[PDB]
């Protein structure tokens, strides 16, 4: 996928936005690594996918192992740590 | 009785309470205002009711105030944006509290970030070539939407950040700023008439000689530092910008601008006698 | 005995009060005005009176207020608009309160939403193709009926929102406002007097000289921000608008304005002398 | 002992007390000004003695007052108008007390309705054809007998309400009214000069230019707001009315009012050079 | 019970606290603002909870201040930049805390050097070549990155440093600085108002006469010392500088400045009449 | 309890402090700032606290401090530069603190030497020779390094020391200085404001007549005391120089000087009668 295959979920976070228009993209950071992410994308440790986004606040989906010992998705929304 | 702050983990506000007389535990009420905890049969002495002053602490803590009860110890920690609490019991008597001008649009998001970096990032966008000066601020954080660089850099410039002047092909961006140097320098000043002061800018009509010949003059006078040749110049952001309309217009220390004021209308009136 | 305010559920007004040495249960007594609760045998100290500050925290609670009684112990909690009254008894002790110029005639309902959204939505009411600055504002709430949507506009502009200058097919609206970019300034100035100041309008008269004229030389001061060239100008919400009978307008702060007159002034005297 | 106040069933004034170490009834005498209520060996002590601020609640309560006796307890509670006293004993201490230019002649009995319906009424009523701006004002009750609609006019808009303007078929009327707008800019404003400002009618006389060749200037100015044309305008109720004998009357508030006058007298005196 | 202050091994802050009565050990809390240490049933009294005043000792520890709590002795032992804490029980009562114009780009990185050196380096550099007065100021510490040694030049003058004249090939900087001279001299004054005094700049313009006529007078004035002949002078930084648009600077205390003045306004005049 | 110092052996500052109660032996914390002494048990009151004054003593023991703390007795000895600190217990109760204008390059170091001596050693290194009046000041202490003998002459008589004049192979240094003579006449002066009163140094200048006439009065006068003929003169330090320009410049008391000034303009006056 991408370098993010290197770095955790914990050190992922709401660092920045960034849009043009109105299309409205979440940025986020790892470790350092910054990498946004818009309207389907990928982020997370495992294998994340964002969905939409919102002010101060976006709605993603990865996939982790879990539930049985397994990758398995997983959505859940972050609020802007600032 | 007594309270304590501290930061630890990343970026979280401790508050160690010191509770002596106390078995059980206290009332732990989450606001999204402040923190509530009560002590029953812990009334501390007003003595010891003392606050704190983490302010500027980087921490979800705003402050943290300790007030005397009727017949408790009610304790006020005052909180901002989205966090969490966490109690800590290490002891029987010890109580804690983890408190965890024309250009493309483009939204701006800089988190606490160099304004030097913001400046280089609008250039990279094909903004300009911007170029600053060396020291010119500190770091700034902005966030902003559905704005165009051109407009979002000025905005930017009066947040705290430097003015701008452009060459044509390159920028100078420069810390002749009426904020930060002077605010640091009424800081600086013992007195307290001198913390009010300041920078401020004045624009002086050249009647009867070109703006232009006096540039020579000015430019030394500016450079009460060693400078072999600049048109921005030291003496802590002094500056003397030239518009068309053949007027001068300096932004700086009233005490250099005043003295910038005297040589050019002193020039000005012996060009007068016509 | 002590008193607490805290958010839930959903924009709900929580106060848990702290009851030591109470078995039975108060008298609830809720008003259209505020709320009562005597506590027989529970007369709380002066020193436990004290008061919240729950002030524009988007709750039912206008602000909670304790007061010591004869032998009991008193409290008013004061309210906005409809709502109800739950207590909850979590303890033999604990109480708690959970308080939960010419256009088609329109209604404006607008609830909590941006005044940028506000301008969208009437442009799409064919009414005008309006453009906003940037950073204009912030959110409104205006609830208007049989008012046609020019005339609404301008009752928003007045509410806090902005003042609209029309192109004509298009029409930017800007922050040039008096109250909030002063407002704003004055919280932001340490000095109370400061705290007092004003953007003001002020119309100026050019009897000698033609107002486009001045036109160049007022867009370059008024930009105090880079922009290649822009009537609208930065130095956060100074405008100047040029009239028919050839007078010119400003709005903005005083010391913006005080120097935008000084050069339009400047330059119509020796257009004076004829 | 304590004192409480509530509203129910339809306006009623309830006035809820708290009496501990009772057992009999106190004595109640209803008097035509106010309510008396007596408790023998029920001294209360003057830190229990509050009084209530349920103004303008709309109930026949004017306001609750308590007051220690020697060695009772004695009640007051204002009241006004015909009303009815019920007392209520839930349990033996708990005492409650529920507080039950030419026209056609018209009388004009108004309670509480908008001043629209009232102008709408009067026009159904063949007088004129009234048409009021959007955001006149709000509602108000007036009750006159054996007057004519056009007086009975006069006389409602001195009272909170309007003052008329008529192009002659329909009538406009207008919020251009001296105590509303600026009563409620008082209470808005956080100084107390502040509270005393005012708006002002002037009448400003022109005796060198035609009035009407003003109008153009003067109604631009006036609109400070979005508006392609109209003789009233915004600003919050600010307005130019021209007299027969040529003379501009403006009624605002005193900085619209100043702004009015510079330019008219500005006009003047150019026309003045002849 | 009692707090002291003393420094040991290198640069390291310790305190040494006095504890009578007491068996365990206290609370130790290391925040990164400050330190907190409790000690139950060792309430001090007000008598001595006496502070420090360990200002500007070269230590971790900002200052220790001692104070009495409810029951117990909590203490504040203030802090700056990264440290770490050490107790130490030497027995059992004493607790202790061992707190421990145009160059080349250059990045400027000077720990408590002396500005000699400083000077040395830079020249070194293969900036010019420059040389001092003798004893001309003291050490300073400066940290710069990605600027010109001339740019770093100038900023280091202005932190304490001194002002640069150049000869061309060698350049002479001199302790003609406002802030050091007078500074110094203000705390040797006794009479608090001699505190606030100045040296200044001011610059004389020449209008009659040549500037270096008046060269030989001013040089003599100006030595107020044995000096054969030296353009920089005696007199603790007095300096004179002629600018090429024939006016002279001034640098120097007001009363040296105020005789100069004299002197040049008073040939000046003789030239003056033509 | 109390406190008492003394010196002895060489330069030593000895504190001998009383301690009647004791058995042990205090706390001694030896500091680089002051020294520490607490006494368990000899809690001492505040009317033996006293402080000592031995300052200027030539010790290393700047001042005695004593400071009765909560239940025992510390003592705070400030001293200066690298020392000592040695206890004796002469028997059980007391106590004792035994604190124990071109030249060539020269480096100067004179650790407390006269004045006179230097102006020898000066002259003995081949700068110049220097033959200073009889009693032109006292002793003073400075330590420079590389300084020519001719740079550091100047800073020598700012220290305290003389201003110098050359006949050109001898140098004729004299007590003319503001600072001692009037210093002392300050302590001298009983009034108050008399501690406020100055030498000064003035230039006068001579339009009409040549300065050499004035010579002969202005020497008698200036010679308030017995003397031939001599150009420096009494009247404790008062001076008159002639510069090249023709201008006098005086330097003494100002009713000496104001007497010469009086003089000196009288003459001119008849010489400007042209």
């Amino acid at each position: 996928k991408e370098t993010l295959e290197k770095f955790s979920l914990e050190n992922m976070r709401y660092v920045g936005i960034l849009k043009s228009g109105q299309k409205v993209s979440g940025f986020i950071e790892a470790e350092g690594y910054v990498y946004t992410v818009g309207v389907g994308n990928y982020l997370g440790q495992n294998y994340g996918r964002i969905e939409s986004i919102t002010d101060d606040s976006i709605v993603l989906n990865e996939l982790i192992e879990d539930s049985t010992g397994n990758w398995v998705s997983r959505k859940a929304e972050l609020l802007l740590n600032s | 009785t007594n309270i304590d702050f501290r930061k630890d983990g990343k970026n979280a506000g401790i508050i160690e309470l010191a509770a002596l007389g106390f078995a059980g535990q206290p009332d732990i009420s989450q606001q999204h205002d402040h923190i509530i905890v009560t002590l029953k049969n812990h009334t501390l002495p007003t003595t010891l009711q003392r606050s704190l002053d983490v302010a500027d602490f980087k921490t979800p803590v705003q402050k943290v105030t300790l007030k005397r009860l009727n017949n408790d110890t009610q304790l006020i920690i005052t909180t901002a944006g989205n966090w969490e609490l966490v109690n800590k019991s290490a002891a029987p008597g010890y109580f804690t509290f983890q408190v965890l001008f024309t250009g493309r649009k483009i939204s701006l998001d800089f988190q606490d970030v160099e304004i030097r970096t913001i400046l280089q990032i609008l250039a990279k966008e094909s903004g300009m070539n911007i170029v600053a000066s060396d020291s010119v601020n500190g770091k700034m954080t902005l966030s902003l939407k559905d704005v165009p660089w051109d407009q979002a850099l000025d905005l930017v410039m009066q947040a705290r950040n430097l003015d701008m002047r452009q060459q044509g092909n390159i920028v100078n961006i420069a810390p002749r700023d009426e904020l930060l140097a002077k605010d640091k320098a009424f800081l600086q000043a013992e007195k307290d008439i001198a913390d009010l002061g300041a920078l401020y800018s004045q624009n002086f009509q050249l009647k009867y000689k070109n703006v232009e010949e006096f540039r020579s003059i000015l430019r030394l006078d500016n450079a009460d530092t060693t400078g072999n040749r600049n048109t921005l110049i030291s003496g802590r952001g002094s500056v003397l910008i030239d518009p068309a309309t053949n007027t001068l217009i300096v932004t700086d220390t009233r005490s250099v601008i005043e003295k910038f004021r005297k040589l050019i209308d002193e020039l000005d009136v012996p060009a007068q006698q016509v």
